[PDB]
């Protein structure tokens, strides 16, 4: 149970709702969009699946909440980029979506205190169309292409992530100041300070300490537990007596050529003329179309035909090959 | 620039007459026959001897004050410059006309 | 239409001098409102090109 | 409480849903969009802030229902364009908000009913180009260029608007045929009415009146405002016993000049040769590029890169300065 | 395809002409449909050209 | 940027060449992150063009 020396944690965002930054708990690390079918691999700073006791419940999410750990709920998690998105799969720190055409991707969830809290990070979303057909569902059987996407395989292999351990977690909130005085409320924890002032100015307090003369920003407190582990992410400061010591961790989901189902145009009204031929296309989406005379001199042209068009092609003698969008080329020849 | 229209002067069951203001840009014009509508009904009792007033003008928006162009004409003009001189192994800074 | 539809000595001043071209419209049937025909902002328009 | 005194009236709609038009109680005025940051002033038919006693309440909205005015929920209150916006500012007809890019701008609430009522107008939103590039999400640190917004200050300060009295709405539900008479139901409201038949036939009642031998038809009621304030609207008539006797109310979210936070473009692969300097432009959205000569005869051209793109440009002896988007001015010498 | 590739003498008449180049195709795999290849709607082109 | 700017033996191969023009940027007020300047992938631009 690598989940056992694992743990949660928090992060900063540039957008946590109407342009403005803040720290986030579900603030967003990497999106991976190396899957060729359009899903994509979305990193979070809190953990889908797991409840705060460290146990496995699909229903129940775990997210940080000031210095504590705290549950949430799975339906309350959402991901859009311009219009909703189709969560495929959740697990820890990832989460799955397919997605629609958008410029800003945004990943949020609510609460236990009904509070909905979001992340927006600017990601110009254009997964390359499959194909040659732009359709919206996809068939049971068709025509089989190259694509690749996100296998839901749990399995330990292939992809890994690095692993560091969080010291002391940083925490302004522990410090007060009492009139001219500091004052750090430790409420059950163990506590690391450092002051800039006379006195008592280092250690490590179980009880509640006093500054005596002493500024808040002249000051620094931090819970301590090196006993959990902690991904190394670039919202979060690295550990200050230690160098590059780290761990790693095989991660779920990875990325596997496999075979998708597309359409093709539908045939075009054809009528012949003398050495000529005439095609009335009608495309539902925007359709490639390339012709080539089957002799010495090919002559390669191509065209994305989008609205209704008419198209005067010359029919040598060697012969002309025209391709509409993904149907096999149909072959022409004149004579006489 | 800011359109200032204020609310328009439904006459029923008689005329309207415009009054010539001296004001930037300002229209003003009476309609014969008009039968409008509220909440409730109609606004008027008559139905063809209802009359309505719309005036209007041109005033500087409250932008003006912050969102405005500057048009200039420009005379003559006068050089001033900053220099730099390695005097005895020091450099010294001088700010003059020139 | 052009920049300089709206002559002002200052950006404080008092009295101001507006080419604008406003026209007064017929109201639709049965509506309370006052439709007019007016060239839009030169300083707008300027701002822009 | 200012909004003892003012009140509330109805408007004409274009789309009120479904594309049919109708008279809305969220009316949609006047959308400026001077602001540089993003943000949009709303002017709406109904009033926020204020109830149907004249008092400030905050979690309190105040429409326009069938020649009454009514209560209703701030939380039920909506703005948007191709998504939902982010309201920043509430106050009487006004809303801030801030918006993607949509072509048609739309503003509901729900009322006591359970019933939602929405304005769409036709409004081309999309954010000038404040820098040199024109991005989408805003970030949360880059480069400082200043800008202007309305601020979300309720403060009774700066900007003011006209006031006076408002006119009379028609009513054919005030009156009701009883038995042969025509009764007119006040029901707490000042009415002014008119009937063909003898006796008591014109005047601006208070109380329930009976007029005698007479039908619905040769009547006419209709609500009037004397009591209460209404806002200078070249919508609604003018008083007829009155001049230019008006009031003058001040109006919250003035135009303040702020500073705006943008980012600057990434390197090119710069490339020199014989008397000329070749750019391989790389934008992640569309970035300006200007370049000009530092002789007698600049010849300043400018051109909106999107795509890759590759520049070839000559470098006089004089020198050639180039600038790419918000980043500072490169400047190339020739050489031997 | 073109204007006319249906002719009707009246809008209630009975009879009709057609001619659109309809041709049935292959049904899928383990599917129960009739797929076919005929050139669109010559009236809705005009309609749009 | 072009094809060839990350260059491997084999799928499975230990040593790769690379030249991507990798520089880093100064991080932001009061934030800790690595901005870096680098020329997108020159097979993902190959793949589209």
């Amino acid at each position: 149970n690598v989940y056992k020396a694992t743990r949660p944690y928090l992060a900063h965002c540039p957008d946590c709702g109407e342009g403005h930054s803040c720290h986030s708990p579900v603030a967003l690390e990497r999106i991976r969009n190396e899957a060729t079918d359009g899903t994509l691999k979305i990193q979070v700073s809190l953990q889908i699946g797991i409840k705060t006791d460290d146990s496995h419940d699909w229903t129940k999410l775990r997210y940080m909440d000031n210095h504590m750990p705290a549950d949430a709920e799975r339906a309350g998690l959402f991901v859009r980029t311009s219009a909703p998105c189709t969560i495929t799969g959740t697990m820890g720190h990832f989460i799955l979506a397919r997605c629609p055409k958008g410029e800003t991707l945004t990943v949020g969830f609510t609460d236990s205190r009904k509070i909905s809290h979001s992340c927006t990070h600017p990601f110009h979303h254009d997964p390359p169309v499959i194909g040659r057909e732009k359709f919206h569902s996809r068939p049971q059987h068709g025509k089989e292409l190259p694509c690749s996407t996100y296998v839901q395989s749990t399995a330990a292999t292939t992809e890994e992530i690095e692993v560091h351990m969080p010291p002391d977690t940083p925490d302004r909130t522990l410090m007060s100041q009492q009139s001219g005085n500091v004052k750090i409320t430790v409420n059950g924890q163990t506590v690391r300070y450092k002051c800039n002032c006379g006195g008592s100015n280092e250690g490590l307090t179980t009880t509640d300490k006093v500054i005596n003369n002493c500024k808040v920003d002249q000051c620094h407190a931090a819970v301590t537990n090196h006993k959990k582990w902690q991904y190394n992410s670039p919202l979060v400061p690295r550990n200050a007596e230690l160098g590059d010591r780290k761990g790693k961790i095989h991660i779920p989901f990875p990325l596997a050529n496999v075979t998708c189902r597309v359409p093709k145009a539908r045939n075009p009204t054809v009528t012949y003329g003398k050495n000529q031929v005439i095609m009335l296309l009608y495309p539902d989406h925007p359709t490639l179309l390339s012709y080539r005379n089957m002799g010495e001199e090919p002559n390669y042209q191509e065209e994305w035909v989008m609205h209704k068009k008419e198209v005067v092609l010359t029919v040598p003698t060697e012969g002309l090959e025209v391709t509409w969008g993904n149907n096999e080329p149909y072959k022409y020849w004149p004579q006489l | 620039y800011k359109t200032v229209i204020p609310s328009p002067y439904v006459k029923c069951c008689g005329t309207a007459e415009c009054k010539d203001k001296n004001l930037p840009d300002y229209s003003c014009k009476v309609f014969t026959g008009v039968y409008p509508f509220m909440w409730g009904g109609a606004y008027c009792f008559c139905d063809a001897e209802n009359t309505q007033l719309s005036e209007a003008h041109v005033e500087k928006s409250e932008s003006c004050k912050t969102e405005f162009a500057s048009a200039y004409r420009a005379h003559t003009a006068s050089a001033s410059a900053k220099l730099r001189v390695l005097y005895q192994g020091n450099n010294i800074t001088v700010t003059a006309y020139a | 239409g052009q920049f300089g539809d709206i002559q002002s000595r200052t950006p404080e001043s008092k009295d101001v001098y507006a080419n604008t071209q406003l026209v007064l419209q017929r109201p639709a049937a049965g509506t309370v409102h006052v439709p007019y025909s007016q060239a839009p902002s030169g300083f707008k328009y300027w701002l822009k090109e």
